[PDB]
């Protein structure tokens, strides 16, 4: 019984309300520019 | 056998006559429903719709009234066949009765209807799986138990179907199919 | 990416949307993430070959790729083939391209990585899955424990975001995902369940099989490097392996060779595996290395792959009652150890035995003081015979006591039912029969029981059992009140159990009493004879040999077998006695006859008011018996009909109807004696 | 669940329960039930918007079975003609 938010799907069998929150989330992710940001994490991998 | 030889009589009577006839052709193989625009021609009773109760509700209405017009001791009877049975009633079943007004042994009125505008008479090839079949019921028992009455209906209807195929099995003229079902005067004796 | 795809799922494809909220437009968030300090975005140059990895559902190369990987039981022997399959999606979304997926270095900020390493994550969360199916390690690694251990580079830091990355830095930590507290939509690949999975991979470790060893190493950028198999020294497409890298990478170098099967590459081109150890046919393998710069092309600096050869190497409950009928049915035929008809004979008709001049008998043995023993063997016989056939539980008994209206259901179903009836090769016929009208049985049991000597309590014990095989056959020859053909109708046994079920509670009862119950002292003659055909050579079971003797089959015990409970209805045993003592305080009176083989089978009525009745069993060709003592039957209620006082004096007259239709022939037994007990 | 159309004829349709076996993948069938469909050329098309039900819980249970279990159901079509064993006209039965 594991919390609904927390299950990774087959990304064909996102229904849209999934989809748009998706890309709400991650627009406003991108956008951050705190260490939580996208730029911080993303640059945890390729960084130097 | 009272009520049962004035039955006979009065079908008898009413098929002679060139009647019952014409009220399967309502239900039967000649079309008579075109249209709207089409133009194609389609056989004129409604099997698909939720309205198949209330369309055969008349038919069988419609022969009873013409029946007891034909001087009938009794109403169209129901054969119930939810109870199982080793053989078929004793009014449809035997190609022959014996009168007891004319002392002689005359023909069925209700073992076979003529098909007259294609030179044919009705039979009937009954699947073994017509006989003691206790299976009805339970499937009577799931049709009442629906409470909307589009549920109810398609399920009454399969339903309904189950003896259409099991009394007529393979012959094209009889009781299987919707074309000639309706010369079979077991027909409304199911349907009631 | 296992599955054929025609074009990248739209959440990851689709380049603008509209919202409807707002009357703006907005840009897809999963594309072209934007790379700040080189002030560029990402970018997907797509390979066509990404369709061409997919083109054949279960014929993909990926697919095969994917059941490879998962074949390996050892976590190295996974890791390799799954961070080189990983690499594979890696060069094909964004090969060509600095600021793309192919290059290491700026993958991370396009988005759809994530997206892809779900799917990889996900494809470890199933080899996982299989591991614990396989029994094998599943959260731990026997892989290098010297970096399991250590915390990780980038999450340990004091700067981090959040705090759970900086608690679960550890590998070791990581492994199981659910403790991290997420979980996948479903664990499966293509239609297949885990057992489905192992299974087909059991299915492929049955074939011969020939892989590629690649050692791959870090050559500090990307590159793509194709597989090429030549025979004639004419060289075509084998396969093709992808690797990622950067100008800032961090120097790998991998502990095994990744594995790629080349069975069908060379399946094709029609040469046989066992010729490639053979030096005459010879087989060149080149590799055809392309940088991501392109070509560019690269000299060949990584070790060159080596070919490897893997050899393949009532009160019952449905369906309790369900299961017996099958049995039954089993054992009607087996039928070459009897099967069942064999295992009829011996009661029934069929010649069991000889005198020493070897002439037929039947080797029937009741009427004798053994009686119980041949029989509640003879269940045995019977109740091994459905052996292993589901015979599930033990053979019912119906206890005849307890009044009855009508007969019970097993043996009476008409359809389907193998208790209606038994067949008999010998008269090419099923068995017939024909059911004839406080409990009389009942009292006539409860005497049987009221008794201490075994010997007095056989005779009661025999003859309140025959009453059953007179009434519950009748006038067909072919039936329960015959001897030649009872055995036959599958009714017998179930009657028995109960019959054998009424000794078992007497000896209970002794055993409450301090009697002897698994012994007995009279006649000490006979329980010595061993008893066919339990006895003969000829029986292959070898259970009832053993007991054979009458001695032995006295402790039912060593069967071995239970019923459900001893008691009498609605009694304890102690509770029985107490009945049987009360019983006793009236004092009563008893008819006692005195009876004796004769050949046909009959019942007998009494007479003073009705006094009647009792049955005894017999047949053509049974060996001939007599009873050491009377049998008693109650009569005070006939006396009290009359008014007698046992003082009164009176004349007990009987009638003696044979089986068959006819004809009460007279004794026969001789006169009744008549006697009285206190009290 | 049943979805039941205008078949150019009337027909029989049989149910089956398809139990796979362990290893590997295998099939299929046990008779559960039957129920017909009429019709005739020239015929109203119809189609029900509502599916037909068939209770097929006892017969599951003879074979132990249960909703959670592992099986499918198949149906097995035998028009009136006697021929044939028809194939596919229904979407296959679903499970309620």
């Amino acid at each position: 019984a594991i919390p609904l938010n927390r299950i990774r799907r087959n990304i064909n069998s996102l229904e849209s309300r999934d989809v748009q929150n998706l890309m709400s989330a991650l627009k406003r992710l991108k956008e951050d520019e705190s260490d939580f940001g996208f730029q911080t994490i993303a640059g945890y991998h390729g960084s130097l | 056998k009272e009520d049962m030889f004035s039955l006979r009589a009065a079908f008898k009577r009413m098929t002679d006559d060139g009647r019952y006839e014409e009220i399967a052709a309502f239900h039967g193989l000649p079309a008579q429903c075109p249209n709207a625009d089409g133009s194609n021609i389609h056989t004129c009773c409604l099997h698909g719709m939720p309205t198949f109760p209330h369309w055969h509700r008349l038919y069988l209405s419609l022969v009873e009234n013409e029946l007891l017009a034909r001087g009938s001791d009794v109403a169209v009877p129901y054969w119930d066949w939810i109870e199982p049975f080793d053989s078929l009633p004793g009014l449809i079943s035997d190609e022959t009765y014996k009168h007891p007004k004319t002392n002689e042994d005359i023909e069925n009125p209700f073992h076979h209807g003529k098909i007259s505008f294609a030179d044919a008479v009705t039979v009937r090839k009954p699947r073994d799986q017509l006989f003691n079949n206790r299976y009805l019921y339970e499937h009577a028992l799931f049709a009442f138990e629906h409470t909307d009455f589009c549920d109810f209906e398609v399920h009454f209807e399969v339903l309904h179907n189950s003896i259409h195929s099991w009394i007529g099995g393979p012959n094209p003229h009889s009781m299987s199919s919707l074309d000639f079902a309706a010369y079979d005067p077991i027909f409304f004796l199911h349907h009631s | 990416w296992t599955m054929p795809s025609d074009n990248l799922p739209s959440l990851l494809g689709d380049a603008d949307y509209y919202d409807a909220w707002t009357d703006s437009v907005i840009e897809n968030p999963f594309l072209r993430g934007h790379i700040k300090y080189e002030d560029t975005y990402t970018v997907r140059e797509i390979q066509p070959e990404l369709f061409a990895l997919a083109e054949g559902q279960k014929e993909s190369t990926l697919f095969k790729d994917v059941m490879l990987m998962f074949e390996q039981e050892d976590y190295c022997d996974f890791e390799v083939q799954a961070e080189v399959i990983h690499n594979s999606i890696h060069y094909l979304i964004g090969g060509h391209q600095k600021y793309a997926m192919s290059s290491l270095m700026f993958s991370s900020f396009d988005p759809i990585f994530y997206v892809h390493h779900s799917m990889v994550d996900r494809l470890w969360a199933i080899w996982q899955e299989l591991q614990k199916h396989r029994k094998l390690p599943h959260d731990k690694a026997y892989c290098a424990l010297d970096q399991m251990a250590f915390p990780m580079k980038p999450f340990i830091w004091e700067s981090n975001p959040n705090p759970t990355t900086r608690a679960v830095s550890t590998p070791s930590k990581l492994f199981d995902y659910k403790s991290l507290g997420y979980d996948y939509d479903h664990l499966n690949f293509h239609g297949m369940s885990i057992g489905q999975l192992e299974a087909l991979i059991q299915k492929q470790k049955k074939a011969d099989r020939v892989f590629a060893g690649f050692l791959l190493h870090g050559i500090k950028i990307s590159a793509d490097v194709h597989l090429k198999i030549c025979i004639e020294a004419d060289c075509q497409e084998a396969g093709v392996i992808f690797v990622l890298g950067g100008e800032t990478e961090m120097p790998w170098h991998f502990d095994r060779n990744y594995k790629m099967d080349i069975t069908d590459v060379l399946k094709k081109r029609n040469i046989p595996p066992e010729a490639l150890f053979e030096h005459d046919s010879k087989i060149r393998l080149e590799v055809e290395i392309k940088s991501v710069d392109g070509a560019v092309l690269d000299p060949n600096s990584l070790p060159k792959p080596s070919l490897i050869y893997a050899p393949a190497k009532n009160s019952l409950t449905p369906s309790e009652i369900e299961n017996l009928r099958n049995a039954l049915a089993a054992v009607q035929a087996d039928k070459t150890d009897a099967g069942y008809q064999k295992i009829a004979s011996f009661h029934g008709m069929p010649l069991s035995c000889q005198y020493p001049d070897g002439t037929a008998f039947a080797c029937c043995q009741h009427g004798m003081v053994t009686f119980p023993h041949w029989h509640r063997l003879y269940m045995k016989q019977m109740e091994d015979a459905l052996k292993a056939k589901g015979a599930k539980i033990g053979i019912p008994y119906w206890d005849w006591t307890t009044a009855f209206h009508s007969l019970p259901i097993l043996v009476t179903e008409p359809k389907n039912n193998p208790f209606h009836h038994g067949y008999i090769d010998v008269a090419d016929t099923k068995t017939t029969r024909d059911p004839r009208p406080q409990s009389f049985f009942y009292r006539q049991i409860a005497f049987a029981l009221e008794q201490r000597d075994f010997c007095d309590f056989e005779i009661q014990f025999e003859m309140g059992h025959n009453a059953i095989h007179s009434w519950v056959g009748g006038p067909s020859p072919y039936g329960m009140s015959t001897l030649h053909y009872t055995s036959y109708d599958p009714l017998f046994y179930v009657h028995h159990s109960n019959t054998d079920r009424i000794w078992a509670i007497w000896q209970a009862l002794q055993k409450y009493r301090g009697l002897p119950y698994n012994s007995a002292n009279c006649e000490i003659n006979k329980l010595k004879k061993p008893m066919m055909p339990f006895s003969s050579e000829d029986n292959p079971n070898e259970v009832t040999k053993a007991h054979s003797t009458g001695y032995k089959s006295f402790d039912y015990q060593q069967l071995n077998y239970e019923y459900d409970n001893l008691n009498f209805h609605g009694m304890t045993i102690p509770q029985l006695e107490v009945h049987l003592k009360k019983i006793q305080e009236k004092d009563r009176v008893f008819a006692g006859f005195l009876l004796r083989a004769i050949g046909q089978s009959a019942d007998v009525n009494f007479d003073v008011t009705f006094g009647g009745t009792f049955c005894v069993l017999g047949g053509d060709y049974e060996m001939p018996w007599a009873f050491d003592r009377l049998f008693l039957y109650d009569i005070s209620k006939s006396l009290v009909h009359l008014r007698l006082d046992a003082h009164d004096d009176f004349d007990i007259k009987v009638t003696i109807m044979g089986i068959d239709g006819k004809s009460l022939p007279p004794n026969l037994l001789p006169s009744p004696t008549i006697l009285f007990k206190p009290g | 669940g049943f979805w039941l159309s205008g078949i150019k004829a009337s027909a029989d349709v049989n149910i089956h329960i398809c139990v796979p076996i362990g290893v590997e993948h295998e099939d299929c069938d046990n008779y559960a039930g039957t129920f017909a469909v009429l019709g005739g050329e020239t015929e109203m098309p119809w189609a029900f918007d509502r599916l037909f039900r068939y209770e097929i819980s006892d017969e599951m249970k003879k074979l132990q079975l249960t909703e959670d279990s592992k099986f499918r159901l198949t149906t097995n079509i035998i028009a009136s003609n006697g021929s044939k064993v028809s194939n596919d006209i229904f979407p296959t039965p679903t499970v309620i």
